[PDB]
């Protein structure tokens, strides 16, 4: 299949990047004194 | 070939106010061979990244 | 291409530059689009990683 | 280009003048210890 | 089929025998008489529709027109390569040893 | 699409050099 | 392998003449060619005119014949170009020119002809490499 | 009648034919535009001009 | 009186002789006197390449290009034969001198245009019945433009014409017709025309002086590409003498 | 006080996070206009005519190159050691394709990195230092001079200095290589010397104080905690690391004066790439290294070949494919 | 330029995923109980 080749790129960042953020704020949150 | 058959955003914005020219020597109007001075495209570009 | 003769210089001087790899062989360059730049095979990869 | 030449004449004087007038200021004077 | 002309000319006689209308001057120095004083007549003096027109060339010593005629079963003539003629090349053509 | 890449790599080591100067964990005697 | 006396028989003439050389004559040719040719002769090519080199087989077809001792110390009395037909001494050392080639001031007729023994000597030790250039180095 | 003219009068050109993931030029669609063909005449074997 | 130490770096070098406005003379041709010009000398003062646009239909237009190898431009030193005619036209006969220029100049946009600015094995003629040469003399004629690279020169990957490698030797195993055109190199060989304009002359001196425009194709790279068609326009001076 | 006083006292303050001082009124204008033009010519010039036969190099980013193949490439041999600003050219078109943007560089360069070298002498001097520092770092300069103004100078020529650039910096070497036998030259040895050891000396000092850490953490902390910034004690035992490299090859052989140790430490490196810059800067004026081509010969005269002879036809390999186009003469004489 | 179509990919992860591993560790510490 002849797929646009920013395709991937685009979809791997679209997860990402969002995702990452998200993971940075728990552990942060995780780690302060409980 | 114009600009916006080229998907070009920010040029027609830059043309719509003036800025016509390259430093290459080209112009959007199809001239050769012009001196836009500072304010060409890329004069335009340089001060925004300043 | 057996029984088959080539005189002119260009084509013989051709076939003379694939000689230098051996025997010649006909290869589909466009199914894969190649690239004509020779790659090691699962042998030489695998001897790589290993040491 | 006669222009930017003498700009930049201008501008390499200037940095050259500060340079030399600086040394002149009492340089050995500007350390922790003996002045 | 686009073409390499100086493969091809090697070919012909000249890539046999000293071409008179296209070989660098140094290739003269092969046989015995024809450089540089020879050589230098016969290359300011090209092309030459035939080997024997060789002899025609003005102002030469008896001598030299025998050493002309001892030497023609050397030499050959082929078309005027440009390639091979322009940049001064039959003086030097940017091989030394 | 390389280009920028290899200028976008540079910009970001250009910008650590900055917060490694100017926002450093500052050092405090002992 | 060894410089022996067969390997210092060279041509002494253009009639079939030769002549043994001595060990002694031979370092002082390859001295003396050091001394007054090699800044352009080096290894039997010419720096300033590569087209003429000192190979044996060059040398047979130049005009007169340089293959052998005659042939070479008239050359180094009165050089010509390829085909004998123009005197170079004002170009090139000679025994002529000594006045503008300082070098050649003291070669005695004893050292031309060892000098004319190193350049047929050379390229039987040598072979190729002798007027062969960098291709052979 | 300039080219440019023509090329106004081309529905490639009508910002209204698009798709939201259709990205880039409108270059990359029909293609990066090099001549106007003339204007298309067309007739019937009666040799009435058709539309 | 001006010597090299003068003229060194002020590009003067580059520069044709000029004449006086006094130069308005006229030099006779004696038909049965044999002459040569000791001195010709073309000095461009502007490059124009003809657009190459997407359609016929609209005749391309000759545009200004800006030059890039600084000041390296002119012909001198040609010297030939001016041959009377039999009907009083003179015709020059180019035999030699500093007939050629390599030159790049760049398109609006930095498309760069080398070039060999030439007039090599020219032949041109003057109208007939050349009793004199005046400011209303004329030559025209024709030349040679021969490859702008020699046969020995070689590519960047090292593949020439009378040297180098005759494929592309970091593809071994590529399919060579695509690279045909890039592997075998061809030296062209094609022809320029040139019209010379007197406006000076030093009847007393032989001297003359006016403006020349020549048409020829540039640098088409060893045949790797299609070559671009050039107008050059400049000043020239002859010399002209009895010989 | 008045404004000029004010000024120097904060040109010279001691206050300020990146020192000023004189030599930075010079540094920081000089250092930001290589930078600057670097930075834009790396990415965005055209090809340039290094060799002065309208052979244009593509150096930047946007012209064909990655980081590994990009340069700023050199002059063009056609300006020699001429001085070509921008200022020289009839348009930047033109300074372009002759490679002005070279000479901008390194000359700006050059200035601002001697300039650093005596800021560094300058604030030794405020703080109440002593002041050598600023002789370490001559080594490194010196060869950057050597590279990019000694031997264009020598050869005649900007478009053989150094390109700016990874693979031009192999070029330059390889070449380098082939004109002046860089490898069998005594200078470069003794850099090889001094970089090789530099490295030994740095991993064998590292290692020895790692070694004899004074013990101030548990197990779950880094031991770089047990080292606080300012402290007045030792954080090493360096009778413990001579105790040990004393044993490894003989007690005579190891230093136990930390002064001394230190003193070596920067001697090693400066020294022997002092002459590394040496060697460049004197093969700049075609001093070359050893020639043992055909140096040995049997008892005919037959050639016996030695790992010097093998070197040579590499070397005559990168001779005669140089610069392919650009000689006509049989000599390669500069 | 004909580059591998996968550099970009392979490069942009090959600056994301550790760049992100470090973002998250020190993030989590500069929480912990000062
Ligand atoms: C006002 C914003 C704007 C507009 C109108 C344009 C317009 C254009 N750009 Mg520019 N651009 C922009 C901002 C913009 N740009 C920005 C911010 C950048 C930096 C990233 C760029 C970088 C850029 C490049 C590198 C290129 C363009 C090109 C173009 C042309 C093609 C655009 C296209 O294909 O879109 C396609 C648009 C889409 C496929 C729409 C995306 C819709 C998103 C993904 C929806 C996400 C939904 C969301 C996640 C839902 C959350 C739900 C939750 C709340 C519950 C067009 C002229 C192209 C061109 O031709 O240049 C010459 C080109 O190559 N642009
Ligand atoms: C510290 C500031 C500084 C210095 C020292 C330089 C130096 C230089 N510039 Mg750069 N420049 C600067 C800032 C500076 N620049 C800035 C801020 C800009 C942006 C506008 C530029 C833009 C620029 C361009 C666009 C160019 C230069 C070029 C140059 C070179 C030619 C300069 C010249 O011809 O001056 C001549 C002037 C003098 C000789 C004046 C000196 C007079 C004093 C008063 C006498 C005593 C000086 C004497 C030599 C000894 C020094 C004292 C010492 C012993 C302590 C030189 C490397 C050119 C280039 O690099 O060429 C390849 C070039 O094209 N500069
Ligand atoms: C077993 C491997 C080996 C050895 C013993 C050497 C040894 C040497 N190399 Mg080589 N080298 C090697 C592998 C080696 N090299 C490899 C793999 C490469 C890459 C292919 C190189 C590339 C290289 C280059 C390019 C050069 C050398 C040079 C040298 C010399 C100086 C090295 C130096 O200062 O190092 C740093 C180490 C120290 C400062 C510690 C001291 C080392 C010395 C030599 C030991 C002395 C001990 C003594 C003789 C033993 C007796 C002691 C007794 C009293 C108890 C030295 C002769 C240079 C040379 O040829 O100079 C003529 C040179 O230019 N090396
Ligand atoms: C193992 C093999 C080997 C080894 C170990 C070496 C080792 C060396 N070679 Mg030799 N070389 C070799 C093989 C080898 N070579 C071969 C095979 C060839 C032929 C192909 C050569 C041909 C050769 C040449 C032609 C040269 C060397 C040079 C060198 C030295 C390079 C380091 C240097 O110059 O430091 C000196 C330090 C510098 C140059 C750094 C200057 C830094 C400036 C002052 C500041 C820069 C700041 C920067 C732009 C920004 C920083 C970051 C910013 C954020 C602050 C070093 C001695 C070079 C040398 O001797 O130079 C003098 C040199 O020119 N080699
Ligand atoms: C089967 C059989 C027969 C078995 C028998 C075996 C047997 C029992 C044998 C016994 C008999 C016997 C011993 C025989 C000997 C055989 C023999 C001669 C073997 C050869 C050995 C050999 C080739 C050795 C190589 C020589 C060698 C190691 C040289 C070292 C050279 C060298 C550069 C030394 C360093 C000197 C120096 C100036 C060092 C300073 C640099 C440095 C390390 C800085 C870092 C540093 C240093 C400090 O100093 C301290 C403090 C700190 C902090 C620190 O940072
Ligand atoms: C750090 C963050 C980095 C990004 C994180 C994640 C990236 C995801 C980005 C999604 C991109 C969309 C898929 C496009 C794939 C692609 O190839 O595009 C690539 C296109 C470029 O298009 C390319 O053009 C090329 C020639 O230049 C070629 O023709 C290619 O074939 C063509 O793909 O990029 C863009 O167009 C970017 C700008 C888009 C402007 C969108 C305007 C609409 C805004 C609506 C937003 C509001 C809606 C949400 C509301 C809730
Ligand atoms: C394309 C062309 C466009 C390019 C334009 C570039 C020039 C822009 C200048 C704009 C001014 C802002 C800059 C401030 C940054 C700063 O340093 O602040 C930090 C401190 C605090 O400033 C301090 O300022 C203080 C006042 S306050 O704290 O800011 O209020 C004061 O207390 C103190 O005395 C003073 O030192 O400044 C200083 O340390 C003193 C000046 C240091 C000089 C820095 C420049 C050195 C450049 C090095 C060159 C290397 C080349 C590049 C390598 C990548
Ligand atoms: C053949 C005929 C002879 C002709 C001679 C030829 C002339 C050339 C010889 C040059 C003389 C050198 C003397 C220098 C002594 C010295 O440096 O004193 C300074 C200190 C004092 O030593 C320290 O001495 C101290 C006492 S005191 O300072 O000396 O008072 C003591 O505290 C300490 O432990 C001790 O290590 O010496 C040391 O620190 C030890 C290391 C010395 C060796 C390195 C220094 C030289 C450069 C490195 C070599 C680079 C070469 C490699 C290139 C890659
Ligand atoms: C450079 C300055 C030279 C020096 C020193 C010597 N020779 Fe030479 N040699 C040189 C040239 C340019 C030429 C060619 C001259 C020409 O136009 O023909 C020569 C030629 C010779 C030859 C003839 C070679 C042949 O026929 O193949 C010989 C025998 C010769 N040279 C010998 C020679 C000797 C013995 C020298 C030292 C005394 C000497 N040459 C010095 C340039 C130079
Ligand atoms: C192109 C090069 C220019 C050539 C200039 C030739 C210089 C030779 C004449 C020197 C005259 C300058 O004289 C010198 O000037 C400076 C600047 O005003 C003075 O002034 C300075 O005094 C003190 C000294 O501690 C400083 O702290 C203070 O910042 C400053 O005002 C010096 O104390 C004075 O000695
Ligand atoms: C940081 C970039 C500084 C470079 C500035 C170059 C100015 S260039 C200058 O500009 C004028 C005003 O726009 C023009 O009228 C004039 O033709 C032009 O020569
Ligand atoms: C003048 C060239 C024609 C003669 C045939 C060439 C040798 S064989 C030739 O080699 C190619 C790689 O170059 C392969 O891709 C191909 O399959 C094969 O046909
Ligand atoms: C902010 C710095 C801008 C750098 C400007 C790059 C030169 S300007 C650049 O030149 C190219 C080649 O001539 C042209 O093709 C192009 O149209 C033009 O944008
Ligand atoms: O330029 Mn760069 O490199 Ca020093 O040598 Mn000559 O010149 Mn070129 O050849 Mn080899
Ligand atoms: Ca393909
Ligand atoms: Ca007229
Ligand atoms: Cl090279
Ligand atoms: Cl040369």
């Amino acid at each position: 299949m002849e797929v646009n080749q920013l395709g991937l790129i685009a979809t791997a960042l679209f997860v990402l990047v969002p995702s990452v953020f998200l993971i940075i704020l728990y552990v942060q949150t995780e780690s302060q004194q409980k | 070939n114009p600009m916006w058959r080229q998907g070009m955003f920010v040029l027609p914005f830059m043309a719509r106010l003036g800025v016509t020219g390259s430093w290459s020597g080209w112009s959007i109007t199809g001239e050769t061979g012009i001196d836009p001075g500072f304010w060409s495209f890329e004069g335009v570009a340089l001060a925004h990244i300043v | 291409l057996n029984g088959q003769t080539f005189t002119d210089p260009p084509t013989v001087k051709s076939y003379a530059r694939k000689a230098i790899f051996g025997e010649i062989f006909e290869f589909d360059t466009e199914t894969l689009n190649s690239d004509g730049i020779f790659r090691t095979s699962p042998r030489g990869w695998f001897t790589f990683a290993h040491a | 280009m006669e222009t930017l030449k003498i700009t930049v004449y201008i501008v390499v004087t200037f940095f050259v003048l500060l340079f030399v007038f600086g040394f002149l200021s009492g340089d050995p004077a500007r350390n922790p210890k003996r002045k | 089929e686009l073409v390499n002309v100086v493969d091809e000319k090697l070919g012909t006689a000249y890539g046999e025998k000293i071409d008179l209308n296209n070989t660098n001057i140094a290739a003269f120095i092969q046989y015995r008489g024809l450089y540089p004083t020879l050589a230098k007549l016969i290359v300011k003096n090209a092309p030459y529709e035939s080997v024997e027109d060789v002899l025609n060339i003005p102002g030469l010593t008896e001598r030299q027109k025998q050493i002309l005629r001892e030497n023609l079963e050397h030499f050959t003539v082929t078309e005027v390569e440009t390639a091979l003629v322009e940049g001064g090349d039959r003086y030097n053509n940017g091989l030394y040893k | 699409m390389e280009t920028i890449t290899y200028v976008f790599i540079f910009a970001c080591i250009i910008a650590l050099f900055f917060f490694a100067i100017f926002f450093r964990e500052p050092p405090r005697i002992t | 392998a060894e410089l022996t006396p067969e390997v210092l028989t060279v041509p002494l003439n253009s009639e079939g003449k030769t002549i043994t050389l001595t060990e002694k004559q031979y370092l002082e040719g390859k001295r003396l060619f050091q001394y007054a040719c090699a800044s352009c002769h080096v290894g039997g090519i010419t720096k300033t005119n590569p087209s003429l080199d000192l190979r044996t087989e060059t040398l047979a077809l130049a005009t007169p014949p340089r293959d052998n001792i005659e042939g070479l110390v008239d050359y180094m009395k009165n050089p010509t170009t390829y085909d004998g037909e123009q005197e170079i001494a004002e170009v090139h050392p000679s025994l002529r020119s000594a006045d503008i080639f300082p070098k050649m001031r003291n070669l005695t007729e004893k050292d031309l002809v060892a000098i004319a023994g190193h350049i047929l000597v050379e390229p039987k030790i040598l072979g190729d490499k002798w007027g062969g250039g960098k291709v052979y180095y | 009648i300039p080219e440019k003219l023509a090329f106004y009068d081309y529905i490639g050109n009508n910002p209204a034919k698009g798709g939201l993931f259709r990205t880039g030029p409108m270059n990359k669609g029909d293609g990066i535009a090099q001549a106007w063909k003339g204007h298309a005449v067309f007739r019937n074997k009666e040799g009435e001009e058709l539309f | 009186t001006l010597t090299y130490d003068d003229i060194v770096g002020t590009g003067l070098a580059n520069k044709c002789p000029t004449l006086d406005d006094t130069a308005r003379g006229a030099y006779p041709i004696d038909s049965s006197q044999t002459y040569r010009i000791a001195r010709l000398c073309l000095q461009p003062t502007t490059f124009l390449v003809k657009e190459e646009p997407k359609n016929k239909r609209q005749e391309a237009e000759f545009v200004p290009t800006k030059l890039v190898t600084r000041e390296t431009t002119s012909l001198d030193q040609i010297q030939g034969e001016l041959k009377v005619n039999s009907d009083g036209s003179l015709t020059f006969v180019e035999e030699d001198g500093i007939d050629f220029q390599p030159v790049t100049v760049q398109m609006a946009g930095g498309e760069r245009i080398p070039l060999l600015f030439t007039v090599k094995n020219l032949v041109a003629s003057t109208q007939p019945n050349v009793t004199s040469i005046t400011t209303s003399t004329d030559f025209k004629g024709e030349f040679n433009v021969p490859s702008y690279r020699t046969a020995n020169f070689l590519d960047p990957k090292g593949r020439g014409l009378a040297s180098g490698y005759d494929s592309a030797i970091a593809l071994p195993q590529a399919k060579e017709e695509e690279l045909a055109r890039a592997n075998v190199k061809r030296f062209s060989l094609t022809k320029g025309q040139i019209s010379l304009n007197v406006a000076k002359v030093d009847g007393r001196t032989g001297e003359i002086a006016g403006t020349f425009e020549s048409e020829q194709l540039s640098d088409d790279d060893m045949g790797a590409h299609e070559p671009h068609e050039v107008k050059i326009q400049g000043v020239f001076y002859a010399s002209i003498e009895p010989a | 006080a008045n404004l000029w006083e004010r000024f120097c006292n904060w040109v010279t303050s001691t206050d300020n996070r990146l020192y000023v001082g004189w030599f930075g009124v010079i540094m920081i204008p000089t250092l930001l206009a290589a930078t600057i033009c670097f930075v834009i010519a790396f990415i965005a010039a055209p090809p340039v005519d290094i060799d002065g036969i309208r052979e244009p190099v593509s150096g930047s980013l946007l012209y064909g190159n990655n980081i590994i193949t990009g340069a700023v490439v050199p002059s063009s041999n056609a300006i020699g050691l001429h001085f070509y600003p921008i200022w020289e050219a009839a348009s930047l078109d033109e300074w372009l394709y002759n490679g002005g943007p070279y000479q901008l560089i390194i000359f700006h360069f050059l200035l601002g990195a001697s300039c650093y070298m005596g800021r560094q002498w300058e604030l030794s001097y405020r703080l109440g230092m002593r002041p050598w520092i600023c002789v370490a770092y001559s080594a490194p300069l010196a060869s950057a001079f050597a590279v990019f103004l000694i031997y264009p100078i020598g050869q005649g020529s900007f478009s053989d200095g150094m390109p700016l650039g990874i693979s031009g910096t192999f070029n330059f070497m390889i070449v380098f290589q082939a004109e002046h036998n860089i490898l069998m030259h005594p200078f470069h040895q003794l850099g090889v010397a001094g970089v090789f050891g530099g490295a030994l000396f740095c991993a064998m000092h590292g290692s020895l104080v790692t070694s004899s850490l004074i013990r101030e953490t548990t197990e779950t902390e880094s031991a770089n905690y047990g080292y606080k910034f300012g402290q007045e004690e030792e954080t090493y035992n360096i009778v413990a690391a001579h105790g040990y490299f004393g044993r490894l090859i003989f007690q005579y052989a190891s230093f136990n004066n930390s002064r001394s140790l230190h003193f070596f430490l920067a001697a090693w490196p400066v020294v022997g790439v002092w002459f590394a810059a040496l060697g460049i800067s004197t093969m700049a004026f075609n001093l070359n290294g050893f020639n043992f081509n055909h140096s040995v010969i049997d008892a005919k005269g037959n050639v016996i070949n030695t790992w010097a002879d093998i070197i040579n036809r590499a070397n005559l390999g990168m001779e005669v494919m140089h610069e392919r186009n650009a000689h006509n003469f049989p000599l390669d004489l500069a």
